[PDB]
């Protein structure tokens, strides 16, 4: 197919790799969930202005919206993370182990 | 070279990821995300998605990524070897999937890749006095009604849940 | 009703402006004349091409030409 | 579970974001209309596993409308033919295709 | 120039159907110079 | 598959209308009264072919009728035309608005001499009829035969015979 | 084309002026400075009130950009419909705002 | 498995054609055995609560095997429908396709030959 | 939490996964995925403990993981077939990648590695939520793109969640994370009859649905989430010791009870497509879950650990907790085995 | 079954509920003229 979806595509890989290996912050790994999430938008787009299907236009607006909400409560979620241990970090969150 | 203007933002869109996903520091992350986001934003721009690509803009970085590098700015206190050898890791396999495809017009990684420059795959007719980009987006009122309620639903919702779950009570 | 609405036209005058100002938002179009016309203007403005009918024998209503008196008119447009 | 609540209560929720040759605004047709609209028409009622099968010309044509794999493999032999035949001096381009020609209409 | 290409079929459709397909791009300002192409292809897109 | 079979290039040979925009859009009104009814074969012919190797010809028609459009325009009408294009063509968004007393100069000329009317606003968009003689294509997408449906289910429904046959259930 | 000539021209305008602001005054020979605020050295407190108000604005952003085709969403045909999930959305962001005000979300930042 | 029949028509409980079909007597066994359940129900209602597990509220016992029974008829209908339905169009595609169904030749036991293994 | 917030919010729980259940468009099923886990956040974080915050922080990131690679396979899907039909998928690479989306919303192994933690982290009734109703959307997304599910893939996902689900619970003594092993085992068996038929999964899946709940009824009713709490409840309420039995009982499969009614029917619909080595490897592996079973009903039923003083005081004081269903999810759970060809209403 | 990774492992809380495990001093000094020293709650 085209070329563009080659670098998009990967582009998503990537951030999937950096969201799928953390090093130590939940703040990182949000920053890796939203590039994917950015990379799906790009993506989505570039194939709805190809084929010019105009009804899927406001596809990827809404596909920003629900998961730009979904960052918010991520974000809520590192904060509370915040308010327990001082840091966002990941290995703070074991007390699941037992 | 200017013919394949958006194969090379796109370049600089993977490195951009690069610059993240080897997470340096998350505001260094919020700094690569940010230029990531503007490449992308060019990309979308160069197909005709000027409003989605100035949504990009309004919504994905003057939002959120706002909300991102204030929240990071409120932790992380003030002042790698993993970081530079994944970064140069990742930046080494994208020139290989960038040499190998243009000496060779075709790639497979997992799809087919064409290896000539994205505008062929265009098209050469003339949408009159629309936008059909502009007059898909502006259907959200009249045809996407079940849309709008579930999506206003869920953002109603979100307000709801992030004021319990912060509440602590 | 009546002691209500002064009460809280004088405590938060700015919300009462508010809950006015969207009261008629809502109910005014459904009372206004002039919403049919809004439709009728909107349906009226040709984006796209008028693809002709083929002649079969018998359509009485549809024009020849585009200056014929049968077919759709705009006169109240032009008047209003 | 499908329960098909569109169906059974006759609303149309998300039927219309489905398909490009579906109603568009200001009657927009898709790039590949008529060959989404040949292969919807081809695979209707016969269900899929006959459709894999039955319907396989209209769905490679439609997916090559799609994604235009052999239309740039093409465009990439022929190119490539020209190249060569370029640095081995075989073949020069026309005025037409060099922009000396004054276009047409 | 598909003269010497074995088993090259000239203005083959790779489309099975014979029905009129609106030209790609590609396949109209294939063969000239660069600055056609971008006048095509992006011209209205870069318009000021 | 195919070979696609394109006109020569002695096929596409036409006097092309040679003006510009401008002069296009002053000139429209009285051109989409004037030149009604081979444009609009033209475009019956375009959206029922869906293919413009089949409507080459009435397109020259359209290329014939549009050229003694402004050659009559241009034996009796060419300086209040000009004076019109001329202000129709300073305009960036090419206005009808800026450009009235030109309008009412060219129209008033072509009403005296040649007598044509400007079409009210809202007839130049309506949907007309036209008589054609080409047959009407009883396969404009080349389409081929639908493969046949599943036969229906038919006839009274009898209960299950010995129930459910599930191991042991008699029922 | 034009819009990215200028973009390259006000960064390189800007890149400019901020080597010349980070440059010049570095060749005064002056002198060194032996030794180069109201908290000493404590950590910075994490105050919930501010992140509860980028968050807001995140969300309403949100309901905005939902917003944001209206001028071109007045251009309908199915004016009924379309006049009723415009009321809808500006609705159910004035809702939001609601909910933000009687649950005391907007206080001490009101 | 038969989703294709039941999607030309969907959310339907029971169809028009279901009341071709004889419906379950009162006298069910099946449905005598879903009454059965509401009675042990209601007396688990009444063992969970430290109540007389025979004698606390027989209103509530009752409305326990009332709906129960409700219930279980209304799929015990369903249940026979969809059986029918699985043998009608077992039948129907039996008669549509004789290619794949042949007539067996029916070979008796003097013609038929069985290897004999003696057990000793 | 405010009750009528607590309604609104369950409402929008149920509403997403309806929203997944009723609509034919892709984006509309990732709408409902992404409506159903901002929605039960609040629920995980109803206590506002740190392990409550914990679990939602982890469930958050696999459901958030799992939507992104749902939404690729959406997009995939409308690269390779220019439409959003949700039906079967016209690429074995978003084909891939939505199997295992929907495995890892499920909680199937190797994606199983947050079901313990979170039901450990959450309260009982949440735990409830998470361990039955949300297995609803993702079994409905399975059930109608399984012609183009990879047989393979779906089949070592279900050996393996059966495998690791059985050899999860056999070093618990928490009973959340019990019932969390116990969940991976069970959708193994129920994704494993997928492909063969989609109507014994649905049974399955109804089946384990009223023992789990009538499982977690009784955990809240007794208010025991530890084994060895569980274990003083013979001398608190021995009706709940009784239910406890026949409930474990028939979790583990065991005959005449209802939940030997799916198992079989997954083998009976196995041996009919000439499996016969895995589902015997299936029921063979079953035997784990069984014997941790079997442990709970020792500790619980058929012995009497010792208890303490303070028991003497709560003999003064009744259940006041509503019991929800309990009767009628005991009796449902138990002697349903003789209505086992009920499941053709479920075709 | 505890084995030698298993072993530091405790049981979790009978409420699950774990213990959580300080406000800002400004010094607003003289850089008429004053000292202030602020202890603020946010
Ligand atoms: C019938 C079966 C279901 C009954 C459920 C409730 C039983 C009950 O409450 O009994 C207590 C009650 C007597 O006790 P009580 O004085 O009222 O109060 C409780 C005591 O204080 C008890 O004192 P306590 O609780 O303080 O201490 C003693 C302790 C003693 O407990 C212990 O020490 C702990 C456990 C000891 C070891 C475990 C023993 C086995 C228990 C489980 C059973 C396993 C086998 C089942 C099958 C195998 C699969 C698991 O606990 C009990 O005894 C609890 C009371 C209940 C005992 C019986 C439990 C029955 C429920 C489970 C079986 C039925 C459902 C599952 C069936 C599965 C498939 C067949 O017994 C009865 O009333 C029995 C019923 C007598 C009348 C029957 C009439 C039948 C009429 C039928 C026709 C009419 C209807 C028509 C309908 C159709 C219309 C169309
Ligand atoms: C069809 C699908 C049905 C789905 C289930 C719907 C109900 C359960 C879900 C909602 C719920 O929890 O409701 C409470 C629930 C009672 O459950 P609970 O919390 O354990 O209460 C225990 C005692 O009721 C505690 O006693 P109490 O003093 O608190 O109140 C006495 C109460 C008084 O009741 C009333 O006052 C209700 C009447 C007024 C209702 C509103 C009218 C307006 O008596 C009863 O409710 C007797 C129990 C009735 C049976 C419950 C189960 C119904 C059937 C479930 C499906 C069975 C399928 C078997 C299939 C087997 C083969 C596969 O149901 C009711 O109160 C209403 C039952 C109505 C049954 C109608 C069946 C046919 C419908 C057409
Ligand atoms: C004039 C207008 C009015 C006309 C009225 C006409 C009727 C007059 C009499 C009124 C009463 C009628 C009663 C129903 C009809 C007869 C049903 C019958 O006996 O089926 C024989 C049935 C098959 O025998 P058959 O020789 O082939 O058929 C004779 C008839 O043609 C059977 O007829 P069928 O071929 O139509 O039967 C259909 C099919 C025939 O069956 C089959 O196709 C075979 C499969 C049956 C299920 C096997 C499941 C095995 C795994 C689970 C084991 C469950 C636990 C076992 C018991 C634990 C302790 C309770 O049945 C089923 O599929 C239903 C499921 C089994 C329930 C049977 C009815 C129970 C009603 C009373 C409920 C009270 C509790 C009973 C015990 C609960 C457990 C069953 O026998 C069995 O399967 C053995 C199990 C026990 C049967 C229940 C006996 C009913 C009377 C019980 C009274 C004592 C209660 C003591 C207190 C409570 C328990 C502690
Ligand atoms: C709360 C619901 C508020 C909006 C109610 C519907 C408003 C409306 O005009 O809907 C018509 C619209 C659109 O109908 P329409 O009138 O525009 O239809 C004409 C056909 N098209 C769209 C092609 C021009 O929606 C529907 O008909 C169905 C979707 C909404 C149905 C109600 C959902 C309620 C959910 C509650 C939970
Ligand atoms: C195999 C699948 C992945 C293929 C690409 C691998 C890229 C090179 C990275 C290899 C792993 C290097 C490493 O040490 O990773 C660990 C690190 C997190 O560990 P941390 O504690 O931060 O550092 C101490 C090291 N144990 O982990 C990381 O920092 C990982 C960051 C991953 C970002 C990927 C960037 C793109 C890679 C190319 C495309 C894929
Ligand atoms: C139906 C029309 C559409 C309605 C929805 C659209 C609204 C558009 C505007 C957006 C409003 C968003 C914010 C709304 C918040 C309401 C709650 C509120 O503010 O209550 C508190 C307030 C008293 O303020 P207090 O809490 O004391 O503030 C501290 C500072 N002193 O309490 C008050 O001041 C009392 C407020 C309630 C009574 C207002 C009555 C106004 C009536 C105007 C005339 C009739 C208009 C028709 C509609 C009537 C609807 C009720
Ligand atoms: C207690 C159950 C109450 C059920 C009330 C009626 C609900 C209804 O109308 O359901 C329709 C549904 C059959 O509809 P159908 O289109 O075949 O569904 C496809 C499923 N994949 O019917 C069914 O699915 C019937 C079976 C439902 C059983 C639910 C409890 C177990
Ligand atoms: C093809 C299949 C299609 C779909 C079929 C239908 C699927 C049904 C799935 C059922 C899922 C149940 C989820 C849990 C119930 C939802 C409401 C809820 O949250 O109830 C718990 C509630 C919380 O109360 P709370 O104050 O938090 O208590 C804490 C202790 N102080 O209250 C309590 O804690 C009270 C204690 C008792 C609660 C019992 C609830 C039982 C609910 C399940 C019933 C069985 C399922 C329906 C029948 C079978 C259908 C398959």
């Amino acid at each position: 197919m085209s070329l563009v979806y080659m670098n998009i595509m990967m582009a998503f890989t990537v951030s999937l790799t950096g969201l799928l290996m953390y090093r130590s912050h939940l703040m990182s790994s949000l920053l890796c969930l939203e590039g994917m999430m950015l990379s799906l938008f790009i993506l989505a787009t570039l194939m709805i202005l190809n084929s010019h299907f105009t009804l899927a236009s406001m596809m990827p607006i809404i596909l920003l919206v629900f998961a730009a909400c979904e960052a918010a409560l991520g974000l809520s979620l590192l904060v509370m993370v915040s308010n327990t241990y001082g840091t966002d970090y990941v290995q703070n969150l074991n007390l699941l182990q037992c | 070279m200017m013919t394949y203007i958006v194969f090379i933002l796109s370049i600089i869109f993977v490195m951009g990821f690069v610059g993240f996903s080897s997470k340096p520091s998350p505001i260094y992350g919020g700094l690569g995300l940010i230029v990531s986001g503007g490449v992308g934003c060019g990309i979308v721009l160069n197909f005709g998605g000027s409003f989605l690509g100035l949504m990009v803009f309004l919504i994905y970085l003057g939002g959120m990524m706002v909300v991102f590098g204030y929240t990071t700015a409120m932790a992380t206190e003030q002042y790698n070897k993993v970081v530079l050898g994944t970064f140069i890791t990742g930046l080494l396999m994208e020139f290989l999937m960038v040499y190998y495809v243009l000496k060779d017009k075709e790639v497979e990684i997992v799809f087919k890749f064409n290896g000539m420059g994205d505008w062929v795959i265009y098209d050469t007719g003339d949408s009159g006095f629309f936008s059909e980009e502009a007059m898909g987006i502006a259907a959200l009122y009249s045809y996407g009604t079940w849309l709008v309620i579930v999506t206003g639903w869920s953002l109603l919702i979100g307000v709801v849940v992030i004021m319990e779950i912060t509440r602590g009570n | 009703v009546a002691a209500f609405l002064k009460n809280v036209w004088a405590k938060e005058p700015v919300l009462v402006a508010s809950f006015a100002i969207a009261g008629l938002a809502v109910i005014l179009p459904t009372l206004s004349p002039y919403t049919k016309y809004s439709l009728m203007i909107n349906r009226a403005t040709p984006y796209n091409y008028p693809v002709p009918l083929r002649d079969d024998g018998n359509m009485p209503d549809v024009p020849s030409h585009p200056q014929d008196p049968q077919g759709p008119s705009l006169e109240w447009l032009k008047r209003l | 579970p499908f329960f098909d609540v569109q169906k059974k209560l006759g609303v149309d929720l998300d039927h219309w974001m489905t398909i490009q040759s579906a109603e568009q605004p200001h009657r927009i047709p898709a790039r590949c209309h008529a060959f989404e609209k040949e292969w919807i028409e081809c695979a209707h009622g016969i269900g899929s596993i006959r459709a894999e099968k039955e319907c396989k010309i209209e769905f490679e044509d439609f997916r090559e409308c799609l994604l235009r794999q052999k239309t740039m493999k093409r465009l990439n032999a022929i190119k490539r033919q020209r190249d060569k035949l370029i640095k081995e001096g075989k073949y020069t381009p026309p005025p037409h295709h060099s922009g000396q020609e004054d276009l047409r209409p | 120039i598909m003269k010497d290409v074995p088993g090259w079929k000239v203005g083959e459709s790779v489309f099975h159907t014979t029905r009129w397909v609106t030209p790609m791009m590609g396949e109209l300002y294939g063969l000239r110079t660069g600055e056609e192409i971008l006048s095509s292809t992006y011209g209205f897109i870069w318009y000021t | 598959p195919g070979i696609v079979e394109l006109p020569s290039l002695e096929d596409l040979k036409v006097q092309e209308v040679k003006v510009s925009s401008s002069v296009l859009k002053a000139a429209a009104h009285h051109y989409g009264a004037q030149c009604d009814k081979p444009n609009k074969e033209f475009m019956l012919c375009r959206w029922e072919e869906k293919d413009p190797r089949r409507c080459l010809e009435e397109g020259k028609l359209v290329n014939q009728c549009a050229l003694e459009f402004f050659r009559q325009i241009k034996r009796h009408c060419a300086e209040p035309f000009t004076e019109y294009w001329t202000c129709i063509d300073y305009s960036g968004l090419q206005l009808f608005r800026r450009c009235r007393k030109e309008q009412a100069q060219f129209d008033k000329c072509v009403l005296d001499k040649l007598g044509w009317v400007r079409p009210d606003l809202g007839e130049l968009s309506k949907v007309t009829k036209v008589k054609t003689d080409r047959p009407l294509p009883e396969n404009p997408y080349h389409s081929r035969a639908r493969p046949e449906p599943n036969p229906e289910v038919e006839g009274d429904l009898k209960p299950a015979r010995h129930g459910s046959r599930l191991f042991f259930w008699t029922m | 084309m034009n819009l990215m000539i200028t973009l390259l021209t006000n960064f390189t305008l800007a890149t400019l002026l901020v080597t010349i602001a980070f440059w010049l005054p570095q060749l005064n020979v002056y002198s060194e400075k032996t030794s180069p605020d109201p908290m000493g050295s404590a950590r910075l407190p994490f105050s919930m009130k501010f992140f509860l108000v980028a968050i807001t604005f995140l969300l309403f952003d949100l309901e905005i950009a939902l917003l944001l085709p209206l001028p071109w969403a007045s251009q309908t045909t199915n004016l009924n419909t379309m006049l009723t999930m415009a009321l809808l959305l500006i609705f159910l962001l004035a809702v939001s705002l609601a909910y933000e005000w009687t649950q005391k979300g907007l206080e001490w930042t009101e | 498995m038969m989703t294709g029949r039941q999607a030309r028509a969907p959310l339907q409980f029971l169809p028009d054609e279901a009341r071709s079909l004889p419906p379950p007597k009162l006298t069910d066994p099946r449905l005598a055995y879903i009454g059965f359940l509401g009675y042990c129900s209601g007396l688990i209602d009444n063992a969970i609560r430290r109540r007389p597990v025979l004698s606390a509220g027989l209103h509530r016992q009752f409305l326990y095997i009332t709906s129960f029974v409700f219930v279980g008829y209304y799929l015990l209908k369903r249940q026979d429908y969809m059986y029918a339905v699985r043998d009608h169009d077992m039948f129907s595609y039996i008669k549509s396709h004789p290619e794949d169904f042949p007539e067996k030749d029916k070979k008796t036991y003097r013609e038929v030959f069985e290897e004999f293994h003696p057990v000793r | 939490m405010n009750p009528i917030i607590l309604i609104i919010i369950l409402m929008t729980v149920m509403l997403g996964t309806i929203i997944v259940m009723i609509s034919t468009h892709w984006l509309l099923i990732w709408i409902g995925f992404e409506m159903n886990m901002l929605a039960i956040i609040p629920i995980m974080m109803k206590k506002h403990n740190p392990r409550a915050t914990e679990a939602s922080t982890k469930y958050f990131l696999t459901q958030s993981t799992a939507s992104m690679l749902l939404m690729m396979a959406i997009i995939i899907n409308l690269m390779f077939s220019g439409q959003w039909t949700v039906m079967k998928l016209f690429n074995p690479m978003a084909s891939m990648l939505m199997t295992m989306a929907l495995a890892m919303k499920l909680g199937m192994a190797p994606f199983h590695f947050w079901v313990p933690e979170v039901t450990q982290g959450i309260p009982l009734s949440s735990g409830l939520i998470l361990l039955t109703w949300q297995k609803l959307a993702p079994m409905s997304v399975l059930y109608q793109i399984l012609p183009s599910i990879n047989l393979d893939l779906i089949l070592t996902l279900s050996i393996l969640s059966i495998t690791i689900g059985g050899w999860g619970g056999l070093n618990q003594t928490q009973l959340r994370k019990i019932m969390a092993y116990s969940s991976i085992a069970h959708m193994g068996w129920m994704t494993a009859v997928l492909l063969y038929n989609p109507t014994m999964t649905l049974l399955n899946l109804i089946i384990y649905i009223i023992m789990t709940s009538t499982m977690f009824t009784l955990f809240m009713a007794n208010s025991t989430t530890t084994t060895l709490s569980l274990s003083h409840t013979w001398n608190k309420a021995p009706i709940m010791t009784i239910l406890v039995l026949i409930t474990l009982l028939s979790m583990g499969g065991l005959p005449p009870l209802s939940g030997f009614m799916p198992k079989w029917m997954i083998i009976q619909e196995m041996t009919k497509n000439d499996s016969i080595i895995l589902p015997t490897l299936m029921a063979i592996t079953a035997l784990l879950n069984l014997y941790f079973y079997m442990r709970l009903t020792y500790s619980t039923a058929l012995t009497m650990f010792p208890s303490t003083n303070n028991m003497k005081m709560k003999w003064q004081f009744p259940t006041t907790k509503r019991m929800t269903l309990l009767p009628t999810m005991t009796v449902l759970s138990t002697m349903l085995l003789p209505l086992t060809p009920i499941l053709s209403i479920l075709e | 079954y505890p084995t030698k990774e298993t072993a530091h492992w405790k049981p979790p809380p009978w409420n699950d509920v774990d213990p959580p495990k300080s406000n800002l001093t400004l010094n607003f000094g003289p850089q008429g003229v004053l000292r202030l020293v602020m202890e603020l709650s946010g």
